[PDB]
């Protein structure tokens, strides 16, 4: 099945989970776009005294993605393995704003969207659109439009800090090497060398200053208050 | 040379392509130059020329003629590539010979691969040979001499 | 090995001194750029009073520095070198994120970045990124794609007072020349020739308007409160 | 000396006075701008009453001037009087530098030119 081509999908859900579908919410294009592109931004303070020659940078935020592609509606009849249909192209418009645009009354607001095409997968929400309609029967049926779409991007907030495996805090546990020693272990753990004498008590070695090369150790964290 | 040689014998030979008597002849080859981009600069006070300078290397592409042939191998390679975008580039020789049939002097093509494959109208009203025209990109060429 | 073409790489650090490397983070590319640009900005104060000619121009401050390039990725098998794999560039797009862009649980940010391409050594952060893709086979796995970045400079406080090596605040000796006179001296050296005979009482000096040419004169800081 | 191509100059001040100069501090072209570009503006005040047809033109300020200009390196080989060296243009662009664009810790500054 390398052979075959496959199309461009577009899933309507309910829940920030992504595991209930909208029932008949589901898109399938007959034209792939060209390409697609994304775009990514980080943002920094930059205050700094007058009088100074360089700035300390700190970072700020991590600020939501961006997708961007096109698509084309064509029903004239000269795409190979397709038919013309009696009413062009209004039903296929039609089922695809029922998707992406659509407020729903079940849930107060418009779908969630899962993109999947090949490698990409992509979960969010519509925030632009524009269809041009370009060619008409002579009764003003139309048979081809084009159509630019902007998506922006969704996580939830339990999967964000599971994400962020935020880790002083937490406990952490060693096994000595040779040429270890334990003042230069402590401030790779904990930014400092001064705790040296608290992480030997917890661990009740008198000889600190000669680490035998098998021991395991534990590094407790800081008290908060 | 103080009788120059002339242009009219000459062999074309490919690596990487099983190799058949009948893919070595052709009628014409064509292609074989350089050329080297560059800049122009104007420098204030200086009244009698504007600098140029160099920027990049160029070949244009290299172009083989001959009558059409059926079973060609070089054909089949040339397929691979147009139809299924598979391409896996070639070496190849051109010599220019001597009376004895050995070279004068040659022309190392290097990674070459098909860009263009044709062949030239037929007419009901002309008594005319079948051409066959196949057209090739390289990286750069050597020379051996 | 002046005939081997070098390729730019890009490593991350864990810590402001940049010596401490995050495990797996080392980038190489396979194409180079075809250029880079560098920027730089001096801001002054400006303001002057009206019925004036020309204002007093004051230095004010040194803005962060700004680098900015483009890559291509691109595995059809036309390059001489490579190997055409059974994903594309799918792995390659994923590892240059995680180095560049991907936030890092255990320093709660991006990493730090270090660019080396020659001649070129560059310290700092990710500002900004757009990547778009462009063949793809049947199936839809992507084979080119094109992206551009820009990149901030980072400086730590402790190495910038040690650039600026900013010094009436310090001490300071000379040796005397024949052609030297006190006075003139002293107004090179603090901007005013009047502190002359704090200077000759400093050095034990009563003959001071006639200097010997091979004495050694110390040049006190003036007092603060 | 009429035939001479003059070549532009860079030098480094070390006060407001212009007659301190900077240590190994002064910068020499290889090869010329094409042009250069002056800039000047005269500011007014322009506050007039309705109904009028004109407005009395005050002088506010005279603001202060701009000078541009663009510059090239290259070190391949086929200008007339220079060598090619082993490093290019890395010591030129850094003794350009130097002067132009650096911070003095004596002055606490970057320098007047």
């Amino acid at each position: 099945s390398e052979g075959k081509l496959e199309k461009l999908r577009i899933v309507a859900y309910k829940d920030s989970k992504f595991s209930d579908e909208v029932e008949n919410g589901e898109f399938i294009t007959l034209l792939n776009p060209e390409k697609y592109k994304f775009q990514y931004r980080v943002e920094q303070n930059e205050d700094q005294a007058s009088g100074t020659s360089s700035a300390p940078i700190r970072f700020n935020k991590i600020l939501p993605q961006t997708l961007e592609f096109d698509f084309l509606f064509d029903r004239t009849g000269v795409i190979a393995g397709y038919e013309v249909t009696e009413d062009g192209i209004i039903n296929d418009i039609d089922h695809f704003k029922k998707v992406v645009y659509d407020y729903n009354g079940e849930k107060h607001k418009p779908n969630y969207l899962m993109i999947t095409w090949g490698s990409l997968l992509f979960k969010g929400y519509l925030k632009e659109m524009d269809i041009e309609y370009k060619l008409f029967r002579p009764d003003g049926t139309p048979i081809r439009a084009m159509a630019t779409t902007k998506i922006g991007e969704f996580v939830e907030e339990e999967l964000r800090t599971a994400q962020e495996n935020n880790q002083p805090d937490m406990s952490h546990y060693r096994t000595v090497k040779e040429g270890d020693t334990l003042p230069l272990m402590t401030y790779r753990i904990y930014g400092d060398s001064k705790y040296y004498l608290e992480v030997a008590k917890a661990n009740g070695l008198t000889n600190f200053r000669r680490l035998k090369t098998g021991t395991e150790l534990i590094f407790p964290p800081l008290q908060k208050q | 040379t103080y009788y120059p040689p002339s242009s009219f014998h000459f062999l074309v030979e490919f690596t990487g392509i099983d190799a058949k008597n009948n893919d070595h002849e052709f009628q014409s080859v064509s292609g074989l130059s350089v050329d080297i981009d560059t800049e122009e600069f104007a420098e204030g006070g200086e009244n009698r020329f504007k600098h140029k300078f160099p920027v990049k290397t160029k070949y244009p592409n290299l172009v083989l003629k001959r009558g059409v042939l059926v079973d060609s191998k070089v054909i089949s390679w040339c397929r691979d590539a147009i139809e299924d975008f598979e391409f896996k580039p070639i070496d190849l020789t051109v010599k220019l010979l001597n009376e004895e049939h050995q070279p004068l002097m040659t022309w190392n093509v290097v990674h070459a691969y098909p860009v263009k494959w044709s062949v030239e109208d037929f007419n009901a009203q002309e008594s005319k040979m079948a051409i066959e025209s196949v057209e090739l990109s390289y990286n750069y060429f050597k020379t051996i001499v």
